[PDB]
DNA sequence: CATCCGTGAGTC
């Protein structure tokens, strides 16, 4: 849904309501019909409540630069002159509320809106098509709100207590709707651990086959749980049929949670499950009472304790220059280290002397939103400042923000800010001009066939062999090989097949390769699979949106530019190497590479490195 | 088993993708139909041998996509390439 | 040469594409949306395109 | 905007212009911050475009030298001695010499406290250097910046970022219907609004001899007479309310340099950006979510938040080849409802409201005597009326546009009015808006935390005070610790002490956090205001420390605690929130990005003269624009006739968005689209460059696009 | 008090004594 | 383990009183007093200016010849103007004064049934030559009712609306002293505070406050 | 010329992976490889 | 327009819709009928137990299979029904092989058991049960630290006399006219097997009509439906 | 491997 106000809506409309004017005989022709929508005539406002019936609309948000930039909604009529929008899409426009305007397009033809509420709708478009991870998802108040009451408090009021003397089992509740009359009595606290008698939710896959066998868990069977009454409100969100949660809902837990239901749970679940989270987390993101005090931003305990320590770990580098002892280049590069050091053990002092409580903690650590070292800079120092070349400053800004900085560290720190902006301006025009001309490039690329039939793949390096014993899983796995489809049969060192060809590696085939012991699997790819013009669907596999094999038709080409000039605001090699790769130049550093195998002889000189290479087979 | 779709979210589109090849497939499916009954009810009123009505119950307004994705789903419809 | 034109240095596109008389079979994306025709991509395809929807014979007015 | 946001237009510092640089022509260095700016041009006031670094306001206390450098004061060192002889320095003329920073501990008579101390050095070097060594010294802490820098309490607290924002942000704010002077100042704000020349000063001294809302007399000690006249509902140059009121009553004794009547955004003299609100620092039911804002409907019930807006729009009359438009009262076929605000002329009446759609100016202009339709002329016979040949060309109100007519300026060359040639009657009809705030309006605080209006609950909803007062505004938490400007904060902490009043304990002495606080504010009264000058001001400590000596209400209750938070009661659920929400006042602007202005649509409307593609711009009524990035976004979905349907009859299909529009209001089928006009030019355009192009059918054959080949 | 200097409302100052010059 | 029927007490003065109800249920007595603040400070019927008229005055936006300040402010003066009316139907109001001499609320005409509660209000400050002849309608609603409204019915030209606040209520707040000693003695008693406007009374107001609430609490009482 | 075709398609596909992987971005492979092929799909003239 | 009263049904629940309200009245209602609900309505329920062979907790009944707490939870979801206000007192014994269900239990007179096919505890072949019951009356809910007095095995037992299980609302936008201002309130209400939703809603409402009463009395002046 | 002329450079 969308909140398209009153007045934008009447004109998008016009033709459409004059129509449904001059059928209702509120106007004769179509000419009074024009003056009557003109005239604002309150006849209109009921009609337009009917013309506007289910015809999706659009909303897009400049510059956009991934195709979830644009994304369909059913139009609601709303008194004002403000849109409104979903808390959800917001990762996906990058749409803050500090004054941002969006487009409305309406769709006419009887394709368009096909096109509109099947292809572009927002409850279906809830994976990013470049990682395939959830961004229609809990995202600041919301995931905080959950953190709370997900969160196991030790002694906190209405805990679980053990039988002991003339006293029984304090904290065990029938019923959901027991522990609820409790906290509503007082005497509960959502976050205390406690024991309850739960009839509607499956409980772990761990757990169930101890209390059934697996014989089918069922809306009405009871099973006894350690956990707290919030973190059961929570999975009835779920809801059913998916196991019960016992953790606190970092934003990486409640991230895993969305892919796992986009993976197996269709799309209208996962859709109106993220609506139930929503509106949960932002409930109790005001009964979290996270909130920010000049109390609650503490100055650390050893604040001048630990700076002069490193102010005098500073002057000693000083008096060693001062006899010339020291290089200039190396003097400040070794007073960059002692003042790095420095703010590190500041950043330690805040994070143990900062109770959990601390809502500027509980913030950052929940990942919520916000860094730690925000919180440095905010609570303990600012630390080092970026020289204009790029180097980092040899004095330091040993004030917190909350402290109030002086005169003269406002000036440097307000240099630096300056380029900080000014470079984050140049970046997204490079950025913007690497993105249209990867778009260029690659527009003759779609999905024509459904399958080329080579056999032709790459060697996928799943996992490391471990020296000490056991295995080592790769790091590159995920953006390397969760979304291809083998070309090849992955075989164990038995004759028995682990996964076959023509299969789209999942997670739990990954386990099957991964426990099996296989640490190399061949996969089918755009590269390799040959077809007349562009590629077929097979080898490109699974599309990272639909988590299904990519239809027929779909113009990746133009997609994958946007998965890799979207993010590219944020670098610092850096954004010069990418455009520098993609447009083959022989690069700045110019390493050289063994033009033939062989033994190599090192024989270095002061002057000038010289390496020759003897060819393993003859020779020269 | 899930809550009562509501507004555009029904048909539930997972179970529409059911009857069709892919998404891209179930738009000209659907709209190409929405056109035939558009076309119906126009043409009625002063042609005859118009395309065939309304396989369901039209709703109170309802838009002649929204009839025409209905019927997609109780596959009362055909389906060719 | 549409879409090339309509990509960077324009004016010497045209130069060289005049002089070897290239023609331009107009199937592209950039080459489609540009002379207004339905893209070669997604339900642009003849494939979904071209579709005929019939009732079912079981299907039949009451 | 107003008064500041045209003073700091006038110390404006752009390298930009002829025989400057160029934009594209700016690297990396002529941008960022130089050394040499200290004292000069602020660091701080900037914009965030791509202007950044071209453009900056100049210091405080600076000047410009006969021979154009700039100039700052620095007060004058004998021998470690602080005199108070004041010279300029120009930039490299500091460079020669050694300054100390301002703050540097000063002996009474003048000596300094420490013989190293820290010395600002040039290539932008600081080092600590024997006091013999200090040739000169700061003139104030805070020197290196503008003047819309310092009206931001605890600057020092707010990364530049953010700082900046706030800076830029208060030249934006819009004068309300009556302006309420911060609680929270820095000193700054009574010497800005006087300078702002938007203010009405006292030349000489005197007394009040009469005053009206209309002008203000001043009897001088000579027996001269003097009279300052109002500008009363003004219109500016950006649509804001001009309007200047009396201060003094009938009969004061007034002195030279005195305010005697302030103006827009202007309290007692002061700059009045704003209002000084109720804050609550908490998320609330995802409304204030990603910097959104919840106000109390108090702001709207009380116009709290409400200003005024004038419009001039404008109309005149012409000589053509047909005869020559006259304003009448008659205009072709409109009955006398819609005439009924006009007077005889056929002007708007003072004082009428006007809609959109309305008439404000009833011209008509001959029309060409063109043959009328044979399918029109048989209409007319039939009714027997006889078309006239004057065809409608009245000014109506633009969309959107409403309020009152507050006034009617005619010019006629009739009257000997002199007008430009071929002109006659030229009126003026001036309409003004009472913009009470509404969803979607641009909020901002002075630190750079902006935020558009989420939504406003009625009064009763509001998190409110154990005594029953309803908070005005609910900031998001989130927001704060990400943005590193806590001096939002302190502004809130040192807000309510402000509201409340004060006392420290002096019994068993004056404490020691407050031994480095000034007599004046151990004592402080209910609704009092402070100074917190930057790089001075209020500290940590003494705030913590006011804190606890928060003065209880009327009913002798303390509000908040020494953390700075209090307790509030859900105004839905009714029970109390369960943790401490911090509470307090905050100056609050209402910026000049209003959903009334900024929101705008189309149905079909005017067209480009040769692209034949839709004009732009609200002003003309255009749509929006369907740019190439817009278009990959389609083209990666799949949705291949919505982008086709966007770059065809919905632009610049000449035939087809007409016949579209009666398919629709027809209720049949939408079409196939046509040829796109656009490209129909390119490939003329084309041909005139000797470029031989054919557009060639499946057999090889050349074919026509709706034109033919002749010589 | 601050800007002791037109007639203006008393705006009292946490501050250091400032008097080298006025704006 | 207890039942006694709940009280009604109360502790005075003269602009804000203080309502004691107890015994009540636990955790109960926060979301009562609410119930009624909500309701006291939106639908609580009384009394305010619509609409006005002044002589020589076409709009909002002037001044007029000799008064210190400008038609705005005036307006915006008569915002805080306390009346009650027990004409249900609009009435006319009138306020004259001429030469030197402040004007206040008590200059104004009040009709039959109809009070002005606060006469030493500021309206203006006529100064010498200065003469002001205004016309005020007052009327019985609820709430808020924005100016905007009054202009489309076909006032005349001379007419100026005005915001309308209805609502004779200034400020409700409650407190809870809730026994929760471990025994059948425990029990809420709750505290309402109102303070009014002095155009009713703080029982007056929790009285129509009582009104409403019943006769909408009804409605689940009825059989279906 | 050293390692052939495939191999060099290999090396930018993990070289530039290795920029993003620094920012902490995560683009899959599949993106990477279709920008890749379109870079290789012409071979030059030696002999006419 | 005066406002209507409509009703989604269930065998032990309902969902019961209120249209439409004044703008800003859905609130002004919902956590307040809710909490009346929840703890306004009297009943009667368990306040202690006795069991024959436990002189402590941790060990389990001989005889049973179920362990001595989860007899207790099984005990909490007993719906009686007493007729006096003073605390009666039924038994319960059963032995041998099979399963003890609430309609074994022996009720005084005018005290019904109103679920007899509640499972309660699984007895075997020599496996004696003999157990004391404590029925009180009151509303809400009781923590069992406050029933420890009420010492031969004699076990304090949360007491949930509430006739009434769990209760949720939300407040939705209806557009009256042409205002979207005016307020929708849809409760959801879950009541025991001992009384109708659609009954404990009507005397939940008498019981506030009674409250705002008080107030009413002291003037009766004006208010419109 | 380094100069000289011509052509690029986020959106609303
Ligand atoms: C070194 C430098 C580069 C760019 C801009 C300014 C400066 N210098 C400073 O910011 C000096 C103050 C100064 C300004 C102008 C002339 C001389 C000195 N201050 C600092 O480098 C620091 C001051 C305190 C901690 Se770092
Ligand atoms: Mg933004
Ligand atoms: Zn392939």
């Amino acid at each position: 849904q969308c909140g398209l106000p009153k007045l934008m809506a009447l004109e998008l409309f016009k033709p459409f309501v004059m129509k449904r004017l001059v059928d209702l005989n509120h106007a004769q022709n179509i000419k009074s019909a024009k003056r009557m929508v003109e005239r604002q005539r309150p006849q209109v406002w009921d009609v337009l409540e009917e013309v506007i019936a289910e015809h999706p609309v659009l909303l897009n948000r400049a510059p956009t630069l991934h195709r979830l930039g644009i994304q369909a909604f059913e139009p609601m009529l709303v008194e004002g002159k403000a849109i409104q929008l979903h808390p959800l899409v917001c990762e996906a426009f990058n749409a803050d509320f500090d004054g941002d305007q969006m487009a409305v397009h309406l769709p006419l033809s009887a394709e368009a809106q096909a096109e509109a509420r099947i292809l572009m709708l927002s409850s279906n478009n809830i994976l990013s098509p470049a990682s395939g991870r959830p961004l229609a998802m809990p995202r600041l108040d919301m995931v905080t709100g959950l953190y709370y009451l997900t969160t196991e408090v030790p002694g906190d009021t209405g805990e679980y207590q053990p039988a002991s003397g003339d006293h029984p089992e304090t904290g065990v509740y029938s019923s959901p709707a027991e522990a609820i009359m409790a906290a509503d009595r007082g005497v509960l606290s959502v976050r205390a651990k406690i024991k309850v008698r739960l009839t509607q939710l499956r409980p772990p896959v761990e757990i169930e086959a101890e209390l059934f066998g697996h014989s089918g868990w069922q809306p009405g069977d009871a099973w006894m749980a350690e956990t707290t009454l919030g973190r059961v409100m929570f999975n009835e969100l779920l809801p059913l049929g998916y196991p019960f949660v016992n953790k606190q809902m970092h934003k990486k837990v409640q991230a895993a949670i969305i892919n796992d239901l986009a993976e197996r749970y269709p799309m209208i679940v996962v859709a109106q499950t993220v609506d139930k989270l929503k509106d949960a987390g932002f409930y109790w993101a005001t009964r979290s009472g996270v909130t920010v005090s000049m109390a609650d931003v503490l100055v650390p305990p050893r604040k001048k304790e630990i700076l002069d320590h490193y102010e005098e770990r500073a002057d000693k580098v000083e008096k060693q220059f001062q006899r010339g002892a020291l290089n200039h280049d190396e003097r400040n590069e070794a007073l960059v280290e002692i003042w790095k050091e420095a703010t590190d053990e500041v950043g330690q002092a805040l994070r143990e002397h900062y109770p959990d409580d601390n809502p500027i903690i509980t913030i950052v650590d929940s990942g919520a939103t916000g860094n730690f070292t925000q919180t440095r800079t905010l609570a303990g120092m600012k630390g080092l400042v970026t020289n204009p070349k790029g180097e980092f400053i040899p004095r330091p800004v040993k004030s917190s923000f909350r402290e109030g900085l002086t005169v003269l560290e406002y000036f440097i720190n307000t240099h630096g800010a300056r380029k900080g902006l000014a470079d984050t301006a140049l970046r997204t025009a490079d950025s913007g001009y690497l993105t249209r001309r990867l778009v260029d490039v690659s527009q003759d690329v779609i999905v024509r066939e459904h399958d080329c039939q080579t056999e032709r793949g790459i060697v996928v390096e799943l996992a490391e062999r471990a020296p000490d014993g056991t295995l080592i899983r790769d790091p590159y796995i995920e953006t390397s090989a969760y979304a291809r489809t083998l070309g090849t049969d992955a075989v164990d060192e038995a004759g028995n097949v682990i996964v076959e060809r023509g299969q789209d590696l999942g997670d739990p085939e990954i386990d099957a390769l991964l426990a099996a012991g296989i640490t190399q699997v061949k996969v089918r790819s755009v590269l390799t699979c040959a077809t007349s013009t562009g590629v077929c669907a097979t080898c490109y596999g699974r599309s990272m949106a639909t988590g299904k094999l990519v239809d027929i038709g779909e113009a990746v080409g133009i997609v994958a530019a946007q998965s890799i000039g979207e993010p590219g605001t944020q670098l610092t090699g850096g954004l010069p190497r990418v455009q520098e790769l993609f447009e083959a130049r022989v690069p700045r550093g110019k390493a050289p590479i063994a033009d033939v195998t062989g033994r190599v002889r090192l024989e270095d000189g002061e002057r000038f490195y010289k390496i020759t290479i003897v060819p393993d087979d003859g020779g020269e | 088993g899930y809550d009562t779709p509501l507004g555009i979210t029904n048909p539930p589109i997972d179970e529409l993708l059911d009857r069709v090849s892919s998404k891209y497939a179930l738009v000209i499916y659907a709209a190409k139909r929405a056109r035939q009954i558009n076309d119906y009810y126009n043409q009625l009123g002063e042609g005859i041998l118009e395309y065939v009505g309304p396989l369901v119950e039209p709703g109170l307004q309802e838009k002649p996509l929204s009839i025409a994705l209905r019927e997609i789903h109780a596959d009362l419809l055909e389906h060719t390439e | 040469w549409l879409s090339a034109a309509s990509f960077q240095e324009t004016t010497r596109v045209l130069t060289d594409a005049a002089i070897n008389c290239r023609s331009d079979k107009l199937n592209g994306l950039k080459e489609n949306v540009i002379i207004g025709k339905l893209i070669p991509a997604g339900t642009g395809i003849n494939r979904y395109r071209n579709i005929a929807v019939q009732p079912t014979e079981e299907a039949r007015a009451a | 905007n107003n008064p500041l946001s045209g003073l700091t237009h006038k110390r404006r510092l752009s390298a930009l212009g002829p025989g400057g640089l160029s934009r594209e022509r700016a690297g990396l260095e002529v941008r960022d911050v130089h050394p040499s700016h200290y004292g000069r041009m602020c660091p701080i006031e900037t914009p965030e475009g791509p202007n950044i670094g071209l453009i900056g306001s100049l210091s405080v206390y600076a000047r410009v030298n006969p021979f154009g450098f700039i100039e700052t004061p620095y007060r004058k060192v004998v021998d470690g001695v602080v005199s108070d002889e004041i010279v300029y320095l120009t930039a490299d003329e500091e460079d020669r010499h050694v300054v100390a920073q301002a703050n540097s501990p000063i002996d009474a008579d003048g000596r300094f406290v420490e013989p190293r101390v820290l010395v600002r050095r040039k290539a932008g070097e600081v080092e600590y250097v024997p006091s013999s060594e200090v040739d000169y010294m700061d003139v104030s802490p805070r020197q290196m910046v503008s003047v819309a820098t310092a009206m931001i309490p605890f600057l020092e607290h707010d990364d530049a970022n953010r700082a900046l924002m706030g800076a830029n942000m208060q030249r934006q704010a819009v004068p309300l219907v009556r302006s309420e002077a911060p609680l929270v100042g820095t000193g700054m704000e009574l010497r800005a609004a006087i300078d702002a020349g938007d203010v009405v000063v006292a030349e000489e001294s005197g007394v009040i001899e009469e005053v009206s809302a209309d002008y203000i007399t001043v009897m001088h000690d000579n027996g001269t007479r003097r009279t300052y006249r109002m500008r009363k509902f003004a219109r500016s140059n950006h649509g804001t309310c001009a309007n200047q009121c009396p201060i003094v009553d009938a009969g004061d004794r007034v002195e030279a340099g005195q305010v005697i009547a302030d103006g827009p955004c202007t309290d007692d003299g002061e700059m009045a950006l704003g209002k000084n609100l109720l804050v609550a620092i908490m998320p609330w039911e995802g409304h204030n979510y990603e910097d959104a804002i919840i106000l109390s409907n108090r702001l709207v019930e009380e116009d709290v938040l409400t200003s005024i807006h004038i419009e001039e729009h404008e109309i005149d009359a012409r000589d053509t080849k047909l005869g020559a438009e006259e304003i009448t009262r008659d205009i072709p076929n409109i009955s006398d409802e819609v005439l009924a605000d006009l007077d005889e002329r056929g002007i708007v009446r003072i004082g009428a409201e006007v809609r959109d759609g309305d008439i404000l100016v009833g011209k008509v202009t001959p029309k060409g005597e063109t043959e009328l339709t044979p399918e029109e002329r048989l209409l007319r016979a039939i009714f027997g009326e006889k078309a006239r040949e004057v065809r409608d060309t009245s000014l109506k109100v633009p969309h959107g546009e409403s309020g009152k007519v507050i006034g009617i300026r005619v010019f006629s060359r009739e009257d000997e009015d002199e007008l430009p040639a071929g002109v006659n009657e030229l009126v003026r009809v001036y309409v003004a808006q009472k913009r009470k705030i509404s969803d979607g309006d641009k909020l901002a605080g002075r630190h750079g935390n902006k935020g558009v209006i989420g939504k406003i609950l009625p009064v009763e909803d509001m998190p409110f005070l154990a005594d029953g007062t309803p908070v005005d505004i609910i900031l998001n938490t989130h927001g704060v610790p990400r943005r590193m400007n806590i001096g939002q904060i302190l502004e809130t902490h040192l807000g309510w002490c402000a509201h409340s009043g004060w006392k420290v304990d002096a019994a068993k002495g004056v404490p020691d956090w407050a031994a480095r606080l000034p007599d004046e504010l151990l004592e402080a009264q209910p609704n009092a205001i402070v100074s917190t000058p930057v790089f001075d001001g209020a500290q940590e400590a003494e705030l913590q420390g006011l804190l606890s000596c928060t003065l209880p209400n009327r009913d002798g209750d303390v509000l908040v605690d020494a953390d700075g938070k209090a307790m509030l009661f859900d105004g839905r659920s009714g029970e109390p929130f369960p943790y401490p929400v911090t509470v307090g006042y905050m100056y609050i602007m209402k910026l000049h990005h209003l959903v009334d202005d900024k929101i705008h649509a189309r149905s079909t409307g005017p067209y480009s003269m040769i692209t034949q593609q839709p004009l732009g711009g609200k002003a003309q009524f255009g749509g929006q624009r369907f740019g190439e990035m817009e278009c990959w976004a389609m083209q990666a979905y799949g949705a291949a006739y919505t982008l086709q349907e966007l770059l065809t009859i919905k632009s610049d299909d000449t035939v087809g968005r007409v016949k579209v529009y009666e398919a629709i209001v027809k209720g049949e089928n939408i079409p196939e689209p046509g040829i796109p006009e656009s490209f129909k030019v390119l490939l003329k355009e084309l041909q005139s460059l000797c470029l031989n192009v054919e557009v060639l059918s499946s057999d090889g054959a050349a074919i026509e696009l709706r034109e033919g080949e002749d010589e | 008090s601050n800007n002791s200097v037109p007639g203006a409302p008393n705006r009292v100052s946490f501050a250091k004594l400032r008097e080298p010059l006025e704006v | 383990i207890s039942q006694r029927p709940t009280l009604s007490e109360d502790v005075l003065t003269d602009n804000r009183s203080q309502f004691v109800i107890e015994p009540l249920e636990p955790g109960f007595g926060y979301t009562l007093g609410n119930s009624l603040r909500r309701t006291l400070l939106s639908s609580i019927p009384g009394a305010a200016v619509t609409s006005i008229r002044i002589d020589g005055v076409l709009h909002e936006f002037t001044t007029v010849p000799g008064v210190k300040e400008d038609v705005t402010e005036i307006i915006l003066n008569l915002k805080s103007l306390v009346v009650s009316s027990e004409e249900d139907e609009p009435v006319t109001m009138y306020l004259r004064k001429q030469g030197p001499g402040e004007v206040t609320a008590g200059d104004i005409v009040p009709p039959a049934g109809v009070t002005v509660h606060n006469p030493g209000m500021h309206i203006a400050t006529l100064n010498d030559k200065g003469k002001l002849e205004v016309e005020l309608v007052v009327e019985r609603g609820r709430g808020y009712v924005p100016a905007v409204q009054n202009r489309a019915s076909g006032a005349e030209i001379g007419r100026i609306p005005v915001d309308s606040i209805y609502s004779p209520v200034l400020k409700v707040t409650y407190k809870v002293d809730a026994t929760r000693v471990e025994q059948r003695t425990d029990f809420d008693k709750l505290i309402l505070d109102v303070e009014t406007k002095n155009s009713i009374s703080p029982r007056d107001a929790l009285a129509s406050a009582g009104k409403t609430l019943v006769e909408l609490f009804g409605l689940a009482r009825e059989l279906n | 010329r050293v390692q052939g075709p495939r191999e060099v398609q290999i090396h930018l596909v993990r070289e530039v992976q290795e920029v993003y992987r620094a920012q902490g971005v995560s683009i899959h492979d599949k993106h990477i490889e279709v920008i890749v092929r379109q870079m290789l799909r012409r071979v030059t003239i030696i002999d006419s």
